């Protein structure tokens, strides 16, 4: 068929993503890693480092 | 700037063992033979780059250039316009099982390229492949499994 | 996990592999390394069974698409885990061919790539040529894997053979049928074999034009038959088959049926393809009677000629290592004209696992289960030790298999679930994972 | 399903060029030129061309251009097959069946249903129906010049245990709806009921047989030359409510997908085929194509093109599976082999004229169970089977 | 002439009864019409219109009549069950 | 042709999918008018026209009387040989009301767009001479092209009268001295003095008619003037020598069809028998019924029953 | 150097004349009308061509192609041989004779191969003459199905008259779809060169029936990419090959082994507008022809000049206009005007080395010989070099 839809699960190696809980540790290092300025509003995508301009450039 | 013939057949020198004691038939055409110079630059290259990090590579891919890979272009390329199988086998040096072989693995390569074209974006590369794939699949190199 | 020999009933886990999967509702992939084989044994489901839905798959499409029983190559197999494919849901018992190949690197890495890499549902079927390292293997894939299996061995031969040499027309049996080593015989054989420059070949070994049909012909008054014959070299083939003649294995009437079925054969194809001179002297060849088989050979020409002597018409036969993996068998004798031949470096005698899996193919099962063996020697004494680690010598343990292809490094960090690094240590070579990880 | 390969094969049938062929489970016959018939038996012995199981007859001086077979089971008083064919003249001269197992003295009984009035039109594109008690009538769509299609209830049973009385009908008189007069190319019927007809313009405008409807039609896919689209082969899923049409486009062929409710391009069946050299579009066959016909579940279709090739696309997803290459040199025997014809042209790429499947337990020459087999003939004369792989 | 009566002129002809192969050949000539291209072919103007001359077509402008008219085919994932 | 018909079918499968947007039934009609599809070119043009509906108390300024002005130029070159030539008068004057006084290079588009449908109506329907022909006059200082006399000088011709054919000669003459060393104008000069039998002008035609350059003669494809040579040396002299440029043209470009069948049938067959060359279903079938004998008859007429020589040559054969 | 002019046929034909070989004796002409013709090379210096012309008329459709063989082999015998292909495409064969006393030409017609090969629609051919390397002679016919054509000649078998064509082989079509082949030409070496329509050049080896390699056009995209005529140098190696562009002429040259470029023959500077298309000649290259001693080539285009190419220096050595009176002086440069062609506009068709003295006067042994046909129909004849 193709390679673009994703595979199913491996046996016997740990997948390490587990959730610890019943906020807390949900999300730990998710949403905390990308985080930089003004109360949370991220302003770069994340994996590059460019950020984002108004409408007064042009 | 090539054709599926050409394509194809510039393709076989991945697909060949070259392991062999007669000589090396000059070649079919210049397009061809600028393809498997840029090929050769390209393997120099990546011989450099992975000789400066300095990690020890395969007997097979540590010799490449060095084995006779590269006389199969001229085989390959007859059979891809729609010849006889005797003819081309009066060309080739090898036998004849194993030029089956190769042909077998440049229809699987032509396949695994078409996917990677498409990926890519370039439809003519595409089409070019997929005539390349149309040719070559034919005969007695997909002739019947006698196990029914 | 089936440690036993090939020609003595490994079918058995391979016709229940099926007939519990058919009643229960699973699917099963028979995985063979070699096409030939996927062919064979697509051949040999379609006979032994009453009414099962098989497969098997190429590369243009996929026979039989609503198939119950998928056949595969490795490297297909592979293209499960990586593209996502339907028959991983449905299967859960898959079966495994030859897993002796667990010792090459160049090709078997895939095993690797592929048994660790399984589902968690799917479970693990074996089938192998004999090796001391049994317990080690399977408790791998076992311990790594947390699923719970038995060492299932046969250490001994139900369908033996006996081994003997050939000197000046002269059978010397070194091994029996029971498998003992007579020391005496090996004294014998030597102490019978007590200008010509290199003009055209080398002064020694390969013998002359008619000592062949000597030793054909000596044998079919015993008659030993049916026998084969392992030629390496793809031109030595040829020329040790070419020299032979008045021989002929079919009378006129089994002649035309011959001629009748080649004709089928050679219907496939057109003129020009019909017509070709390989095939030509292919067609003289099974008229007169015998046959080659190389890899040299072309796919229409070998699997012809696996079948056509499969049929129990052909008894003297010429062919190459890789055909000893066949289907049906007509051979009371295997003979071995050499012990040299070039596997990529150089000259290199042929290993005892190598040995094992031809010489003790040389069984029957249905006729005379106890099979012969004889190996040549053109006038020179055998080297005694070396012979012996061939002959009695322990088929060596399974080596590990590790390959980092690049297309897969390029396949786990597209994908990035379970990453590479996790593969990696936790991978074949061993490091507290099955010996005493809770000393740890 | 992947890729078949040759069961049985033959060479120089008729004399004159093989523009036809009818096959079904009892046995398969072509037409010709010259305007002969040929029943070959399907029952062969194994590994060897028949030849004279075959069993010639003579029908026209003209020629016989398109022919189809027809087989039922209508009770037990008799086991009915029947055949039709169509000669360059126009008239459909009916052949009915009577056969023995040892002999297989196959003689057809002096067949004129219709009048002379009748006959003002011709019949070019003659198709059988398959009827499972939908309606009772055994239904059959013809063309003629002016553009009409007739139906013949041929029942020889009794009730509207059964006494003979063959006799001839009218279901009811589709004419051609498009303004202005036109010529009716081809036309088949479907098992759902739904039946559509093509024209020589481009349009296939959809209807129905027994109630006298035309109900819709669509515009063609560039048509600005001459012969600009001809359509040649309109031809329907067996289960599904899919039109297959084949049509032309000066030298290429086109093939192209619909539904029967809606109407609407989803796509045309094409490949990366060799036209301008380099700079490709999108068609079926380099060169024109004929027939197209489906297997017996209704997902592999297969057709025929005038540059000596086959290909087996796939309805479900549209896309080509393989190819398999026509040439004068696959005749097996060496003495009904035509390589050049008598005017001076290599028939290595000969014109496919009719390729049309053979469902499960038809065909059983060597090595096959309950198989969808293929037929194909070609401009050099010839006739050829293949196979599906395995069966099961 | 017609093509109707044409086709019916070959249609009254009988069966033939060689049981053999005959070929008979056509007496056409290929050639009184000497002024049929000459005053009609070249100097007719177009019925249709010469790409030529379908320079006067249309104008493009670029904005329709932003950001959301590009970006219509925006929206949020399906629901939820 | 191709790539406009996927694009094509791209629309009309658009407009089933998501219909109704500003600037896509906008440029949906210019397709259709590019690959000549005259038959569905009012099945979808009332959903445009019938959306301008709501345009009348609304816009008014610069769109509704320009966009529909310029869409009005192209109503008339949609229905002009479809059935009626009567749409072609009024749907001419919604574009010069609106942009005929106004100067710009959208009313430019608009304004010779209307130029040409007005020109072709009244005197092949209704039979009207001056109702074409004082339209086709003042036409005269239009815009200076290389493309003006291509279209114009075959207007002029069609009139079916001598006054005409003066302001033809007139036209063509005064073409020459700007412009006059093109392949199609040419041509069609030597048409018309081919149908003249000027005696002081088919030599000095001929004279340049067989010195032709040899980009011009690569140019052509199908060669209709360098066969006409022969026609008009048979119109001048009446001799045996026509048979001349078939043999000079035809070595040049061998694989050129149509002339290599005018010198012998059984080549071009060869040509494209199996398919070398570009050809069609009925000329194929031509080609075939002309080998004369049966056999390629028969095929013929299977290929292509409805030609008219096929089957006379059938008829004539039993 | 410069290159004397013998004498000059005017009005030979009716149509033109298409092709013009060869031999010891007589230079055959072929023509549009139909006419097989001789004309006399040795010919005594003030004399018209006319007074020792022998015309037959062969086929109303016209002679586009024909080639001579002069030989002997058993004592004696002066085989000369005359081989055509008219616009029919129909191959005839005719053996040349003279009368004992009279000396009046006799055109005895031949049939050697059968109507099943008559039959297939030919166009090109050639001679390939042997010198004991195959046991006769050999010949070499092209087709508008590239499908060329082979065969072993032998005029004797068992010594009496007895000639039989032999089918040596058929090299199949290089392309699918195929290709109308254009022009051929074989080597002493024992090479095929097959020329066709699209800038293709078949080379195949003549013992095996093998293609060893080929070249493409070098335009690619039409403007002219047919291949005009394909010619070997006689003993050595180097291959001669010449094309077009949009109405221009180009010659092009590789090597009969490893088929490596080593010229495109060309002529730079102003008034062909700078030139970034380095071209042969402002219109088509319609013959090429390398002389019998190898070194230097003729190139004869549509534009009028004769250009000759030492392939040494691979420079052209000199000019001559044939249809128009241009010698003396030469400000030597393509002529292209801006809508296309140059502004000489002639009608040139073949020209032909002739060897170091088949001709009879002053030019004559001392020099080698020079032949070329036009549109008007002027056959001509020029001697050579004018230092002797």
């Amino acid at each position: 068929g193709s390679t673009a839809q994703l595979p199913f699960t491996p046996g016997g190696i740990p997948m390490k993503s587990v959730k610890t809980d019943s906020g807390s540790s949900t999300m730990a290092n998710a949403t905390k890693l990308l985080h930089k300025d003004g109360q949370g509003l991220f302003d770069i995508p994340e994996g590059m480092n460019r950020g984002i301009k108004p409408m007064d450039a042009e | 700037s090539f054709e599926p013939e050409e394509i194809v057949a510039l393709l076989s020198v991945f697909v060949y063992e070259g392991k062999t004691r007669e000589e090396e038939p000059p070649i079919v055409t210049p397009r061809l033979a600028k393809g498997k110079q840029r090929i050769e630059e390209i393997y120099k290259k990546m011989l450099c780059v992975f000789n400066t990090h300095q990690i020890p590579l395969t007997q097979d891919e540590a010799e490449f250039l060095d084995r006779k890979r590269f006389a199969m272009m001229n085989v390959v390329y007859e059979w891809a316009r729609g010849l006889s199988f005797k003819e081309i086998m009066e060309m080739s040096p090898e036998a004849e099982g194993t030029v089956v072989r190769v042909i077998t693995w440049l229809d699987e390569i032509c396949r695994e390229v078409k996917t990677a074209s498409i990926i890519i974006g370039n439809s003519t590369l595409h089409m070019k492949m997929s005539r390349a794939q149309e040719l070559i699949k034919r005969d007695i190199v997909f002739a019947a499994s006698l196990y029914l | 996990f089936v440690a036993a020999h090939t020609s003595a009933g490994k079918t058995v886990v391979a016709e229940y592999a099926i007939a519990m999967a058919h009643r229960n509702m699973t699917k099963t992939i028979y995985t063979s390394p070699i096409k030939a084989l996927s062919n064979q044994k697509f051949r040999d489901f379609k006979e032994t069974f009453d009414d099962v839905n098989i497969g098997l798959i190429t590369g243009d499409v996929q026979i039989n698409p609503d198939a119950n029983c998928l056949i595969m190559t490795t490297e297909i197999l592979r293209s499960m885990l990586y593209r996502g494919a339907d028959l991983i849901r449905d299967v859960e018992f898959v079966i495994f061919d030859e897993v002796h190949y667990v010792n090459d690197q160049d090709r078997g890495v895939v095993w690797e790539e592929v048994i660790i890499m399984l589902p968690q549902h799917v479970k693990f079927i074996l089938l192998s040529a004999t090796v001391p390292n049994t317990y080690e293997f399977a408790n791998w894939i076992g311990r790594t894997k947390q699923k719970n299996i038995y060492v299932i061995s046969t250490p001994k031969r139900p369908v033996p053979l006996e081994i003997n040499i050939w000197a000046k027309k002269e059978l010397i049996p070194v091994i029996n049928q029971n498998s003992e080593f007579l020391e005496a015989n090996f004294r014998k054989h030597k102490e019978i074999l007590n200008g010509s420059n290199k003009r055209k070949f080398f002064t020694q070994d390969g013998p002359s034009k008619k000592t062949w049909p000597e030793i054909v012909n000596y044998l079919r008054k015993r008659e030993l038959l049916p026998m084969v014959v392992f030629v390496f070299s793809k031109k030595r083939c040829e020329e040790y088959a070419d020299w032979l003649e008045g021989i002929n294995f079919c009378n006129n009437k089994e002649k035309s049926q011959i001629h009748m079925f080649i004709e089928k054969s050679i219907t496939r194809l057109k003129k020009e393809d019909r017509d070709l001179p390989q095939i030509l002297k292919t067609r003289s060849l099974l008229e007169r009677g015998i046959a080659v088989h190389h890899g040299g050979l072309l796919p229409i020409v070998k699997e012809l000629i696996e079948i056509l002597f499969s049929k129990g018409f052909i008894k003297v036969l010429f062919a190459t290592e890789t055909f000893a993996m066949g289907l049906n068998l007509p051979t009371r004798t295997v003979i071995f004209s050499s012990i040299r031949k070039h596997d990529g470096n150089g000259l290199r005698e042929l290993t005892p696992g190598e040995f094992t899996q031809m010489a003790g193919r040389a069984g029957r099962r249905g006729l005379d289960s106890t099979g012969t063996v004889i190996v040549m020697a053109y006038n020179s004494p055998l080297s005694i030790a070396t012979f012996k680690e061939v002959t009695m010598g322990v088929p060596t343990r399974l080596q590990s298999q590790f390959r980092l292809t690049y297309n897969m490094i390029l396949n786990l960090l597209r994908i990035e679930a379970l990453r590479v690094e996790e593969m990696i240590k936790y991978s074949f070579s061993e490091n507290a994972k099955e010996t005493l990880q809770p000393e740890h | 399903s992947k890729v078949f390969i040759a069961t049985a094969n033959a060479g120089k049938a008729h004399d004159a060029d093989i523009f036809s062929v009818s096959a079904c489970n009892s046995f398969t016959v072509s037409c010709s030129g010259d305007g002969y018939l040929k029943v070959w038996d399907n029952k062969l012995l194994d590994n060897e061309n028949p030849k004279d199981k075959s069993y010639s007859h003579f029908v026209h001086k003209s020629g016989l251009h398109h022919v189809d077979v027809l087989q039922a089971i209508e009770r037990d008083a008799f086991e009915l097959c029947l055949v039709a064919t169509t000669s360059f003249s126009g008239d459909l001269l009916f052949y009915r069946i009577t056969r023995e197992d040892e002999t297989k003295k196959v003689i057809f009984e002096k067949l004129d249903l219709l009048d002379s009035d009748m006959k003002k039109h011709s019949f070019w594109a003659l198709k059988w129906g398959a009827s499972n008690d939908r309606l009772l009538s055994h239904r059959l769509v013809a063309t003629d010049v002016k553009g009409t299609t007739y139906i013949w209830k041929f029942h020889p049973f009794a009730d509207e245990t059964l006494n003979w009385s063959p006799t001839l009908e009218l279901q009811g008189t589709v004419e051609s709806p498009m303004t202005p007069s036109q010529f009716a190319t081809s036309v088949d019927i479907s098992e759902r009921g739904l039946i559509a007809t093509g024209f020589n313009n481009g349009t296939v405008q959809i209807s129905e047989l027994s109630t006298l409807r035309p109900l819709y039609n669509f515009e063609s896919q560039h048509s600005m030359i001459n012969n600009s689209n001809s359509i040649r082969s309109v031809k329907f899923s067996p289960q599904g409510s899919l039109l297959a049409i084949a049509h032309d486009s000066n030298s290429f062929g086109c093939i192209t997908l619909y539904e029967t409710e809606f109407g609407e391009r989803i796509g045309s069946l094409s490949v990366p085929t060799h036209s301008s050299q380099a700079s490709l579009g999108e068609f079926a066959h380099s060169s024109w194509v004929m027939s197209l016909s489906f297997n017996d579940s209704g997902e592999t279709l297969c057709s025929a093109g005038w540059d000596g090739k086959l290909r087996f696309w796939d309805v479900k997803t549209k896309e080509r599976i393989t190819t398999l290459n026509m040439h004068c040199d696959d005749i097996e025997i060496e003495e009904d082999i035509l390589a050049v014809d008598e005017h001076g042209d290599s028939l290595a790429e000969p014109g496919v004229f009719d390729v049309k499947f053979l469902k499960k337990g038809w065909r059983s020459g060597m090595g096959a169970d309950l198989n969808e087999s293929l037929c194909c003939v070609c401009l050099d004369r010839s006739i050829r089977w293949f196979r599906e792989a395995g069966g099961k | 002439s017609s093509i109707q009566e044409l086709y019916q002129s070959l249609k009254e002809i009988t069966n033939n009864a060689v049981e053999l192969f005959e070929d008979r050949i056509t007496k056409l000539d290929f050639e009184k019409h000497a002024n049929d291209i000459i005053k009609d072919r070249f100097l007719r103007p177009s019925n249709a219109l010469p790409w030529s001359l379908l320079d006067m077509v249309q104008d493009v402008p670029h904005t329709s009549s932003g950001k959301l008219d590009y970006k219509e085919l925006l929206k949020v994932p399906d629901p939820i069950n | 042709v191709e790539k406009l018909t996927t694009a094509s079918i791209a629309l009309e499968q658009f407009f089933k999918k998501s219909p109704d947007s500003q600037f896509a039934l906008q440029c949906a009609l210019l397709t259709l008018e590019r690959l000549h599809h005259y038959e569905n070119a009012n099945e979808l043009a009332n959903r445009l026209i019938g959306i301008l509906e709501k345009k009348f108390e609304k816009t008014q300024d610069e769109r509704e009387l320009f966009n529909f002005a310029i869409i009005k130029g192209q109503f008339a070159r949609i229905h002009l040989g479809l059935g009626n030539f009567e749409l072609s008068i009024e749907n001419a004057d919604l574009s010069q009301g609106i942009i005929s006084e106004s100067s710009d290079e959208k009313s430019m588009k608009t304004k010779i767009s209307n130029h040409i449908c007005l020109g072709l109506s009244y005197f092949f329907l209704n039979d009207f001479d001056q109702t074409l022909n004082q339209f086709q006059e003042l036409l005269s200082i239009s815009k200076d092209s290389k493309h003006l006399v291509v279209l114009i000088a075959k207007v002029l011709y069609d009139v079916g009268e001598s006054d005409t054919k003066e302001i033809a000669l007139q036209e063509l003459t005064e073409y020459i001295a700007t412009s006059g060393a093109d392949l199609l104008v040419t041509l069609t000069i030597a048409a018309m003095s081919i149908l003249d039998d000027k005696r002081e002008d088919l030599s000095i035609i001929l004279e340049e008619l067989k010195a032709l350059p040899l980009s011009k003669q690569i140019i052509d494809k199908h060669k209709d003037a360098p066969y006409l040579i022969e026609e008009i040396t048979k119109r001048l002299y009446r001799n045996d020598t026509g048979k001349q440029v078939w043999q000079r043209s035809a070595y040049f470009f061998p694989n050129n069809l149509k002339v290599w069948e005018r010198l012998d049938k059984n080549i071009q067959r060869r040509i494209a028998s199996n398919g070398q060359n570009k050809v069609t279903a009925e000329e194929m079938s031509k080609l075939y019924c002309e080998s004369k004998n049966l056999r390629s008859i028969q095929r013929g007429m299977f290929l292509c029953p409805w030609n008219v020589t096929a089957v006379k040559a059938l008829n004539e054969c039993f």
